């Protein structure tokens, strides 16, 4: 909910 | 200066990109992926330099460090005194569209109906409407609100993909790229037009561009604006000429994103490329038009007049606006 989704 | 590697989403964008590459004398070359997220990854790996993205995707890209470079700017609403490239972008109107003949339908009776979305994660097609619905229902089960839907990008075996049709051969059902018949603005509107769905979540401009002869495409050539209505948040229904007073939200214009370390260069090349192939461009229509693709909105929306410089070298959060960023954040809590 705040960092890169990859 | 060097070559800018564009990322095309799907085979049709790849084809347009290849034509652009050829006409640019390889000043632009192409990388292609099956989904926008895959393209975002290619850019992160440095295997591609950039691509134009819907606001919802800019949020994904931004979270990963990519930055907005230039924004799409359409035929100016505000009677301006400045060139398109320097003109601020206004935003587009996210709307909910239904058939006038589907008489009982309003924003308040959408539950258990059939829906058409541009794609999961996109602004008008998903983030705005589902964020509103989740909020109003006080429930995160947005995958159980509509009875069936075509929301490219969702699980192909789920209700959210039940209405999607795939390509000519019936393959790639629900893939989030133009091969899916009901993908994007025009695909979701088509899903409504053919009555596969009860409501389509697109933008104002989509309805106009695919009705009353604006599109000669077979499914759209006979569509009449009077046969459609917009659903306003206060439960009323209005003619599609009233989008200004009957929309779900104002969405940030689609924009080009790239790695921060390549931004300056990508910008330089694009500004030059549009001088050649943009609207009034030296080589458009004679050779190639960057902003045309027979209403399929490949690489760029077909209604784009130019790519505009951004004011204040905005971060992705500034470009999208705090409200929208928080709206996405809130919705993301559900998944
Ligand atoms: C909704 O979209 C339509 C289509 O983009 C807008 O109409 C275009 O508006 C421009 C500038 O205002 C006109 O020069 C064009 O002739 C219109 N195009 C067509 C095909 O009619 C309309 O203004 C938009 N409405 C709102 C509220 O933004
Ligand atoms: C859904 O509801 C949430 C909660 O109100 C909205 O998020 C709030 O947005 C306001 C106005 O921008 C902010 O000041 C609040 O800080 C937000 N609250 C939270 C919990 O962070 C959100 O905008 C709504 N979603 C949509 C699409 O309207
Ligand atoms: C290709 O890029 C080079 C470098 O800017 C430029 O000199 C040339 O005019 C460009 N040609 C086209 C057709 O894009
Ligand atoms: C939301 C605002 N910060 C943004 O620049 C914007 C405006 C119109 C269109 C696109 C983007
Ligand atoms: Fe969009
Ligand atoms: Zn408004
Ligand atoms: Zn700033």
């Amino acid at each position: 909910l705040e960092a890169c989704a990859f | 200066y060097t070559r800018v590697v564009w990322c095309a989403v799907g085979p049709e964008e790849q084809k347009k990109c290849q034509q652009w590459s050829q006409q640019s004398g390889q000043n632009v070359t192409c990388a292609t992926a099956s989904t926008t997220d895959d393209c975002i990854v290619l850019v992160l790996k440095g295997e591609a330099d950039a691509l134009n993205l819907d606001g919802g995707y800019i949020y994904t890209a931004g979270k990963c460090g990519l930055v907005p470079v230039l924004a799409e700017n359409r035929k100016s609403s505000k009677h301006s005194s400045l060139d398109c490239v320097l003109r601020p972008t206004e935003g587009y109107l996210a709307v909910a569209v239904v058939k006038k003949a589907n008489e009982g339908l309003t924003w308040n009776s959408l539950k258990d109906k059939k829906s058409c979305h541009t794609a999961v994660d996109r602004t008008a097609g998903w983030n705005i409407p589902m964020g509103l619905i989740v909020n109003q229902t006080g429930s995160c089960a947005f995958d159980e609100f509509f009875s069936q839907s075509c929301a490219p990008g969702a699980d192909p075996k789920s209700r959210l993909c039940a209405l999607c049709a795939g390509d000519d051969q019936g393959l790639d059902k629900c893939v989030p790229n133009s091969k899916e018949k009901y993908y994007g603005y025009t695909g979701a509107f088509r899903c409504l037009a053919e009555d596969v769905g009860d409501v389509a979540f697109v933008k104002n401009d989509t309805v106009w561009e695919n009705t009353n002869g604006e599109s000669t495409a077979d499914w759209a050539k006979n569509l009449k604006r009077e046969d459609f209505r917009l659903l306003c948040l206060d439960g009323t229904r209005k003619p599609v000429t009233e989008a200004q007073s009957c929309h779900l939200a104002v969405a940030p214009n689609h924009a080009v994103v790239s790695r921060s370390d390549r931004a300056a260069h990508v910008e330089q090349v694009l500004l030059h490329q549009q001088a050649l192939f943009g609207k009034n461009g030296k080589n458009c229509p004679d050779k190639f038009c960057l902003f045309k693709s027979e209403t399929k909105n490949l690489l760029f929306n077909d209604n784009t007049e130019c790519l505009a410089k951004l004011g204040g070298r905005p971060t992705y959060e500034e470009y999208l606006g705090t409200e929208y960023v928080t709206a996405i954040a809130n919705l993301k809590k559900c998944s």
